[PDB]
């Protein structure tokens, strides 16, 4: 099927030029009737940014003061948005979208990409395991997790057992600390019995910086290895 | 340019409608589409071509068009329908235009107490001369709590960062609070507590540097 997916740096310095691309798959891009960009600032509605048509004609939102450029690259099968001289008013989730035919308005939409306009520098996170314990044991289940600390900007992605674990998995919304860096935690609920005989690792990806890392998250043993420990 | 009510609410099981009004130059002349947007998610196409549903959209949703206005109908209202809804069409200049959005609230949801999980600082963090207590708060309704930390029996205000509660899938909310300490402070007290107050009732969790469960 037709799929759109945005790419861009999640951080742009004020006055610099924001550059995003939209990768089209399951479709030859030059076939499309319409490709466009829509954005949504936090807690607000949807704003049209600009458009390009099959004919190559481009139209842009007048409120965007000649700052917008949209082009199609057929060799890479993607289209782009360039928005110059950005301010904090341009912080938003940006969506690519398209209509394959003039006769229908069933638009295809990307997933959206968060763009933060800030002078602050990119910072990869520090990851720490959150070991399961008797206190984090309720029923036959055990909570363990990962603390993803002090990063910028949003977002971070966290996966458990490389996607193979999804049930009971809760990755919490991040806090913005007074330092201006984010932290979040991802917890997975598992069976208590599996704790000794299962490997649990959280995979943390901060796309904006080049941070990939995974912590082992395992029970703390409370028996010394160099003394008899069993009856 | 397209206007819809900023908010609508109704009890579960009921039928609800949301309309957007425009001009004969926009809605009057064009197909209208409708979008659903759940927290932290891209708008999802519900209705296109005035009344068609994309595959996978349930027949509880319907679209109609009366003159220069359009209407989204939702039957068998579920808590999972809570979301922002937007109409979209072409304006008189043939460019995209969206309604302002309608926030749909499902009334009469039962109160739900927060589940609280508190983690002590990891050994690795302590080794890096740092210490964070992590208080994770989930599955409450309504989505408002206040969080208080204690060192032994005394309130701690400093080094506390707490999130505004945000909506999750089950429309149960989640929140977290992080207390920053020196490894010495952590290792000097009998314990630390995270106290979560929701609708008059308090749920409390405690961690101690003496703990070793195995």
């Amino acid at each position: 099927q037709v799929q759109l997916q945005e790419s861009g740096p999640g951080l742009v310095k004020p006055s610099e030029t924001l550059s995003l691309t939209c990768a089209v798959s399951g479709y030859s891009i030059s076939s499309g009737y319409y490709w466009g960009w829509i954005r949504q600032p936090p807690g607000k509605g949807l704003e049209w940014i600009g458009s390009i048509y099959h004919s190559g004609s481009t139209y842009y939102n007048p409120s965007l003061k000649s700052r917008v450029t949209i082009s199609v690259d057929t060799s890479k099968n993607q289209f782009s948005l360039k928005l110059s001289s950005v301010t904090a008013a341009d912080t938003a989730v940006y969506y690519c979208a398209g209509l394959t035919q003039s006769s229908h308005n069933d638009a295809n939409w990307g997933q959206g990409t968060l763009v933060t306009v800030s002078s602050a520098s990119t910072k990869g996170p520090s990851v720490f395991p959150l070991a399961p314990s008797s206190k984090s044991t309720s029923g036959g289940t055990a909570a363990l997790g990962c603390l993803v600390k002090d990063y910028f900007p949003e977002p971070v992605t966290v996966s458990w057992n490389s996607g193979a674990l999804t049930s009971g998995v809760h990755t919490f919304p991040a806090v913005l600390q007074s330092s201006g860096l984010y932290s979040l935690s991802s917890v997975v609920t598992v069976p208590s019995s599996s704790l000794g005989t299962q490997t649990y690792i959280c995979n943390v990806n901060h796309k904006p910086s080049n941070t990939k890392v995974d912590k082992k998250v395992e029970p703390k043993s409370c028996l010394a290895m160099d003394y008899k420990d069993h009856d | 340019v397209l206007t819809q009510p900023p908010s609508v609410s109704a009890a579960p099981g009921q039928k609800v409608t949301i309309s957007c009004s425009g001009s004969s130059s926009n809605i009057g002349n064009n197909y209208v589409s409708w979008y659903q947007q759940l927290p932290g998610t891209a708008p999802k196409l519900l209705i296109y071509d005035n009344n068609k549903r994309p595959s996978g959209i349930p027949d509880r949703f319907s679209g109609s068009k009366s003159g220069t206005s359009a209407t989204l109908g939702i039957t068998g209202l579920q808590t999972g329908d809570e979301a922002d809804y937007y109409c979209g069409t072409w304006d008189s200049s043939l460019n995209p235009v969206f309604g302002g959005g309608t926030k749909l609230t499902v009334l009469g949801q039962p109160k739900a107490a927060p589940s609280v999980t508190l983690f002590p600082p990891s050994s690795e963090e302590l080794q890096a001369n740092k210490a964070t207590l992590v208080c994770l708060i989930s599955d409450f309704y309504p989505g408002a709590v206040t969080v208080a930390w204690k060192a032994d029996s005394s309130p701690v205000k400093a080094g506390v960062e707490t999130t505004t509660p945000s909506k999750q899938s089950n429309n149960k909310y989640a929140a977290s609070s992080y207390l920053s300490l020196t490894p010495e402070q952590w290792k000097s007290h009998r314990s630390y507590s995270c106290q979560v107050t929701h609708e008059g009732s308090t749920v409390e969790k405690t961690v101690a540097p003496t703990e070793c469960s195995g």
